[PDB]
C-alpha cells in the first residue's frame, strides 16, 4: 500500500492509546517514526541543488532510514500484521539511527528495545 | 496579505506557461554538447602522463645518492627557476559554464646543455625538466575544464528538480485560481438574471391578471 505520512496530519495521536491500552512503546514509537523519515527525504531535495550531493556522513544514516522505511515497512502487498510485529521490527530500522541522536523518544524505552 | 488578482493577471500567466517549456526546451541540450567533448579531453590527458612521468623519472630517482653534493653541480648549467609569479603562461576565456581561466604549463628550462658533472645522468636529469613541463599541459586544461564542467552539471539538476516542483504545477494552479473565481463569479450573474426576468414577467402578468 502507498503510504505517505508527512502530508498527513491526524487529530489524536495520544488518545485510545499509551501504557496497557495498546502497547507500552506504541505511544513512544509514534512521533519517533515520523520525525525520523522527515529528515531523510528532505536532503532528496537539497541534492540536485548543489553538487551531486548534499550530506555529511550523520545525514548518511537518516539517508538510509527513507529506504528502510520504503519497500520493507511501507509495502507488505495486503499481509496482515499485528500490532506486536508492526513496532517490534519498527525498532530494527531505528537501530541504523544514532540512539544519542535520539530526542522524539524516552530513554527509559531505550533500554526496553534497542 | 499578498494575493493574487484574477483579471489583470490572466493575461501574463497564460504566456508564462509559452515562455517557461520553449526556453527549458533548448536550455537542455545547450549543456549536453559540452559534456560529449569534455569525456575526449579526460581520456586524450593521460596518454602523455604515462609515458612522460615514467622517462622524467627514470633519471631522478637515479641520482639522489650521486647527487645531495651533484645537486650544486646540475642546477648551475641548467637554466635557472622559472618564475614564481606567473612563471606558467595563464589564460582567460570566457565560456558557458561561467567565466573560468586556463593556462599552459611551457617555460624555459633547458634540454641537454649542463657542463661538467656526472657523465650521463646530469644531461639526462636536465631533459627530464621538459617531460615535467610538456606533461602538466594536459592536466592544466582538464582541471581547468573540470570546475567549467561542475558549473553547468550542478546547474543542469538544479533547473530540473526545480521546475517539476515549485515552478511548473504553480504556473499551472494560478491559471487554476484565476478561472475558477471568474467562472464561480458568473453563478451571481445568472441568479440575477433569474430574478430580472421574474420582474419582466410579473410585469405583463399585471396587464392581464395579479
Amino acid at each position: 500500500p502507498p503510504i505517505d505520512p508527512l502530508p498527513s496530519l491526524s487529530r489524536l495521536m495520544n488518545n485510545g492509546v499509551g501504557k496497557g491500552k495498546t502497547r507500552e512503546d506504541h505511544k513512544q514509537v509514534s512521533d519517533q517514526l515520523y520525525s525520523a523519515y522527515a529528515n531523510g527525504v528532505d536532503i532528496r531535495k537539497l541534492v540536485a541543488i548543489i553538487g551531486e550531493d548534499a550530506l555529511t556522513e550523520n545525514d548518511r544514516r537518516y539517508l538510509q532510514f527513507a529506504d528502510a522505511f520504503e519497500r520493507f515497512f511501507i509495502n507488505q502487498g495486503q499481509q496482515n500484521r499485528s500490532i506486536e510485529e508492526s513496532l517490534q521490527i519498527a525498532w530494527a530500522l531505528l537501530s541504523m539511527l544514532p540512539q544519542g541522536e535520539l530526542k522524539r523518544i524516552s530513554k527509559d524505552h531505550i533500554g526496553k528495545y534497542y | 496579505s499578498q494575493v493574487s488578482p484574477t483579471r489583470m493577471n490572466l493575461l501574463q500567466r497564460r504566456g508564462q506557461l509559452r515562455l517557461a517549456q520553449k526556453g527549458v526546451d533548448l536550455l537542455k541540450k545547450k549543456r549536453d554538447a559540452l559534456v560529449a567533448e569534455f569525456f575526449g579531453l579526460v581520456r586524450e590527458a593521460m596518454e602523455a602522463r604515462k609515458a612522460l612521468d615514467q622517462a622524467a623519472k627514470e633519471a631522478y630517482a637515479a641520482l639522489l645518492l650521486a647527487q645531495a653534493f651533484d645537486g650544486p653541480e646540475v642546477v648551475a648549467g641548467a637554466a635557472l627557476g622559472v618564475p614564481p609569479l606567473e612563471g606558467v603562461e595563464a589564460e582567460v576565456e570566457n565560456v558557458w559554464g561561467s567565466k573560468v581561466p586556463r593556462l599552459k604549463a611551457t617555460f624555459p628550462d633547458g634540454a641537454l646543455l649542463s657542463p661538467v658533472g656526472t657523465p650521463a645522468y646530469t644531461l639526462e636529469a636536465s631533459r627530464a625538466f621538459r617531460r615535467y613541463a610538456e606533461a602538466l599541459i594536459r592536466v592544466a586544461n582538464t582541471e581547468t575544464r573540470l570546475k567549467k564542467i561542475g558549473e553547468e552539471i550542478k546547474k543542469t539538476t538544479r533547473r530540473v528538480n526545480a521546475l517539476e516542483q515549485v515552478v511548473i504545477p504553480g504556473i499551472r494552479a494560478q491559471i487554476r485560481f484565476i478561472q475558477q473565481v471568474l467562472e464561480q463569479r458568473e453563478r451571481e450573474d445568472t441568479f440575477r438574471l433569474k430574478r430580472i426576468k421574474g420582474k419582466i414577467e410579473a410585469r405583463e402578468a399585471e396587464e392581464e391578471g395579479g
